[PDB]
């Protein structure tokens, strides 16, 4: 516990206990380099707060909101494991608010798409799912025994700690009932909703039509053509103002997120006007900080120890 | 009124006219929808006789509303009798109503329903009012906005509507409100939704038309219908006029029947209004600024006698709306919502709505980067004693019991300590600050708003010409 | 290969366009007793006398009966009319118009009248 508080003080976020227990698990597997204990076997790397666990942050300006923050990792998303650097495959805890625990572990390929795929509710589940999926992907049999042994250790540790190993747990299916919309990232929004349905309202445009709007705007051949084409974004932003004035904050939360998912620099400012404010209105100030810093410095290489 | 021919009949748009006989104009649009079986289709019929040569034709065109469809042109070489027969027969087949007595129309289930359509210069005026009128009286811009109300936002694909058609739509929204009020999502609800989608043409692509299930969609539909009515009144008002005007806008100005006088930038009134505009820009509407370009004095006839001068608590409050519809307000003043309109769409009831924070009302202007000009109107409103509301309750109007207006208690708002005066009316200067109203049971309203019910309690006083200045976009 | 008299909206006032092999007038038939398909489809290009002002006639239905028909006007340019004609023929037969000579009846597509 004595090495936990410095970790969580650095991130301004609380980390669940499975994170630290998995640290101890990997330490027992390989005391010399626990973070990379699965790197020789799986090609995966423990990073982020594990970097603090490894003491590798002691080489040093250190901005942890960007540490391994991939191009499409939403502020809700805290990268914890890296895989293929060609596709920027990675796994991370997903937190809806800075005061809550992660709801599950998601995976994304930042060079492939913006979709975050649920991968269990804890890192044991995430690594087991990746391991099992690769076991069939691997075109060999001799080089599998090591994976069987490490997987055996994974299963026994999860059983001893009382963790379910399902890809989708009970708590995730409960959150999904609280999930109000997928918002191009597929992970769902959690916003306050009172007994009069106050707190959220849907966008004036469908998701497919929103993606079409983004395509037609980003592909405009001149800035004058964009300004003429910009009319639907301006309209949607005015209605977003209307909604926030009536406490339906999540709408302004969602629209910016879609632009965050779209990825074009032409939308960096407008999202910076929508997403931070929405987080401020939602009292998620840390996410406003994260989105400000990321939009100002959204890079394709993000290991702060380089 | 002026009877237009469908332009899509290129072979006859310039050589032919729609047929008329007194009341009876042989033009008709039918709509059908059944979400139970996912039908949503239209059918237009028009009898056209050529202008040059004596030859009659029936034009029919049908498809999904919004998506242009299959058409047929049947020529008759002047066989007006046969053609009229065919017209009436098809009208009956598709409606189960006879055409000639179209007045007594009765829709039947599983058949198309009807709808109703609209088918020596000394220009002496101040230059500033001239620019204002030309801005608001620009017919081109009204046409362009109407076309955008069909091909940009598919709210009225096929065309426009009549006042009475809108009233029938409101009747259907009332039936929907009654249905939904009991939370029953069975068959009657689906039929009521069918009636709604029949009366007001929507385009759902292919996805089954969804059930209207919550209050938010009710209120959105209500606002759509309101925008339809607004466009109708705007085109009615912009009717051009002859008789030696030498500046037709001067007759349009008479149609405003509202004195609008230019104010000097250095006058106390102009500076104070600018102070009020700037000091009350909410901080959470920071995607743009606003500059006061010009300010006009308002003198609307008949309002003076109506004002509730006896009532205390008189303040100047904002009211925003799109650049185009202002022509209606200046001619007729602000109106309470349509009575036939469902009450449950307005979380705190009907009436006239005002803010004291410029940016909150200003959000209702929908100004743009390309089109950077918007208007905000200031009105003196005698609120009298306000009824205090913490949480949404659409039934606020019954709770008045002697009060004259409702206040919705927002988290952020100016405090009376900073209030100033203008011509004996209270001017509620900002900045916004915390008001110590909170809710240990539910949500908290973001910002106050004030609503009045008697139309006689509003007196428009100045019209503000405002440049909305947007900023960097990426 | 006569102009259809059943096209009352166009009979009398125009002459169908052709070019040797490439005859932009044709009637196609498809019979298929398994599915009780028996349908025809005529296509005809008509030219104005005064100006280069063309029209495409389509007519289709169960054999014998006029069924339905469509007039697509191409006063713009005859080449547009060739585009519509040839593209539609390909869509409907899976055979190109230039290669129409080597017709191979694929199942469920029109063959013409020899």
């Amino acid at each position: 516990s004595d090495l936990r508080k410095e970790v969580e003080n650095h991130y301004k976020l609380s980390l669940p206990e499975d994170f630290y227990h998995f640290w101890k698990f990997c330490e027992e597997l390989d005391p010399e380099k626990p973070s990379d204990s699965l790197s020789a076997s799986l090609g995966l790397q423990l990073v982020g707060p594990y970097d603090i666990l490894a003491g590798k942050h002691k080489t040093k300006g250190l901005n942890f909101n960007l540490h391994w923050r991939f191009y499409y990792d939403p502020p809700e998303f805290q990268t914890i494991i890296i895989g293929d650097n060609k596709t920027q495959y990675h796994m991370g805890y997903f937190r809806d608010s800075p005061d809550e625990f992660p709801v599950y572990v998601g995976i994304n390929e930042a060079k492939k798409n913006c979709i975050i795929v649920p991968n269990g509710d804890n890192v044991f589940a995430a690594v087991k799912l990746f391991l099992t999926k690769k076991l069939k992907e691997i075109t060999d049999k001799k080089k599998i025994n090591l994976l069987k042994n490490i997987d055996e250790k994974l299963t026994e540790a999860a059983r001893e700690l009382g963790y379910s190993l399902e890809q989708r747990t009970v708590k995730m299916k409960q959150r999904d009932k609280k999930v109000v919309t997928k918002t191009f990232h597929g992970a769902g929004l959690v916003v306050p909703v009172d007994k009069n349905d106050v707190g959220y309202r849907e966008l004036p445009e469908t998701d497919a039509d929103l993606k079409r709007i983004c395509k037609t705007i980003v592909e405009a051949a001149s800035d004058e053509e964009r300004l003429k084409a910009f009319a639907p974004i301006q309209e949607m932003m005015t209605f977003v103002q209307f909604a926030n004035d009536e406490c339906d904050y999540g709408m302004g939360l969602e629209l910016g997120m879609d632009l965050f998912c779209y990825g074009s620099h032409y939308f960096h400012k407008v999202a910076g006007q929508l997403l931070p404010l929405a987080y401020n209105l939602l009292k998620r100030n840390l996410f406003a900080e994260i989105i400000e810093e990321h939009l100002a410095n959204r890079s394709q290489e993000n290991i702060d120890q380089l | 009124g002026k009877a237009p021919v469908d332009p899509e009949c290129t072979a006859k748009v310039g050589k032919a006219h729609v047929y008329c006989e007194g009341n009876d104009v042989y033009d008709v649009m039918l709509n059908q929808t059944n979400l139970q079986f996912n039908n949503n289709k239209y059918y237009l019929i028009q009898l056209l006789e050529d202008d040059a040569q004596r030859n009659f034709s029936v034009w029919m065109r049908w498809g999904r509303v919004g998506k242009m469809g299959q058409h047929s042109l049947v020529a008759c070489s002047g066989n007006l009798n046969k053609a009229k027969e065919i017209f009436q027969k098809k009208f009956l087949d598709k409606t189960k109503n006879n055409w000639e007595d179209r007045e007594k129309f009765e829709k039947v289930p599983g058949k198309y329903d009807m709808l109703q359509m609209d088918y020596k210069p000394e220009s002496q005026l101040d230059l500033r009012v001239q620019e204002l009128i030309k801005l608001i009286c620009n017919v081109q811009a009204m046409e362009e906005m109407m076309m955008e109300m069909k091909y940009n936002t598919k709210k009225a694909p096929l065309g426009k509507l009549t006042v009475a058609q809108i009233k029938a739509g409101y009747q259907s929204l009332k039936k929907i409100e009654d249905c939904i009020r009991a939370g029953q999502h069975g068959r009657a609800l689906m039929e009521a939704c069918n009636e709604f989608y029949t009366r007001i043409p929507h385009d759902f692509g292919l996805r089954t038309p969804p059930l209207i299930r919550t209050q938010k969609e009710l209120s959105e539909k209500i606002q759509l219908l309101e925008a339809l009515g607004d466009i109708e009144i705007a085109i009615k008002l912009v009717k051009t006029e002859l008789q030696s005007p030498e500046h037709p806008l001067d007759q349009h100005y008479r149609n405003l029947h509202c004195a609008l006088r230019p104010l000097d930038h250095e006058s106390y009134e102009f500076k104070v209004i600018s102070q009020y505009l700037q000091s009350t820009h909410a901080p959470t509407h920071s995607d743009y600024t606003m500059t006061l370009l010009d300010l006009f004095e308002v003198e609307k006839d008949g309002e003076k006698e109506a004002f509730r001068e006896d009532l205390h608590n008189r303040m100047l409050l904002w009211h925003g709306s799109r650049m185009s519809n202002w022509v209606g307000i200046l001619s007729h003043g602000l109106r309470i919502a349509p009575p036939e309109a469902p009450i449950t769409g307005y979380m705190f009831g009907k009436g006239i709505y005002f803010a004291d924070m410029s940016s909150k009302s200003a959000n209702y202007c929908f100004a743009s980067r390309l089109k950077n000009t918007g208007l905000l109107l200031l009105s003196e409103v005698a609120l009298g004693q306000c009824n205090e509301l913490l949480e949404a309750n659409p039934k606020a109007e019954g709770l008045l019991q002697g009060k004259h207006s409702t206040k919705g208690l927002g988290k952020m708002a100016p405090s009376s300590a900073h209030f100033v005066t203008l011509n004996g009316s209270t001017v509620p200067l900002g900045p916004a600050s915390d008001t110590g109203i909170l809710n240990p049971d539910g949500y908290t309203l973001n910002y106050n708003e004030y609503i009045v019910y008697n139309p006689n309690q509003v007196r428009m006083r100045y019209l503000l010409k405002v440049q909305f200045n947007f900023l960097q976009l990426w």
